């Protein structure tokens, strides 16, 4: 009873975080699927795009090529269309 | 890895797909929870070396 | 330490020498006793508190 939890593999959007982190992938590759998956709606879409994650990261090394690339990677994994 | 904290599970799941087989000693992963108690970290003379 | 090497009996060789092993230690120790009433107090993390 430390915390508390709901379905998983099935695991939401955390799942789709872990679908990630359950692939090999780098510090920035992971990152940017990490801001990818939690900047995602109710609806399932990518709820921030890319320009919103590299504007609030502010870093020059994360570019639109590395994020499309990490997005597209993480575009069907659990489930098919995520962060639409 | 026989029980609960999935924590590692992923860690598992990665290095055994690569065909790994390896694992890190870390903490308790629980006890480094107990030191998150500590008494709230009251007591952590813990010397680690 | 004076009680202990001078009043010597069968309960005086108790009960005190106990008081000076426990100051010693303390003393080996060095923190401030006051610790035993403190002044801050841990929280839960949410992750250590369940519903």
């Amino acid at each position: 009873l430390p915390v508390y939890q709901g379905e998983t593999t099935q695991t939401l959007q955390d799942y789709l975080m872990w679908q990630v982190e359950l692939t090999p992938f780098t510090d920035t590759d992971r990152a940017i699927a990490t801001s990818i998956v939690d900047a995602v709606d109710d609806t399932g879409y990518l709820t921030i795009q890319i320009e919103d994650i590299v504007d609030s990261i502010g870093d020059d090394e994360i570019g639109l090529e590395e994020v499309e690339a990490v997005l597209k990677r993480i575009q069907r994994f659990d489930p098919v269309g995520v962060a639409a | 890895v026989k029980s609960d904290d999935v924590n590692g599970r992923t860690k598992m799941y990665k290095n055994i797909v690569d065909g790994n087989h390896q694992m890190e000693p870390g903490m308790p992963e629980s006890f480094n929870v107990l030191l998150k108690e500590i008494r709230s970290l009251g007591i952590n003379i813990e010397l680690e070396d | 330490r004076e009680e202990l090497n001078e009043t010597n009996s069968e309960t005086k060789r108790k009960k005190l020498t106990k008081r000076i092993k426990l100051l010693e230690a303390f003393v080996q120790s060095g923190n401030k006793p006051e610790w035993m009433i403190l002044t801050v107090l841990p929280v839960l993390p949410p992750d250590l508190r369940p519903l």
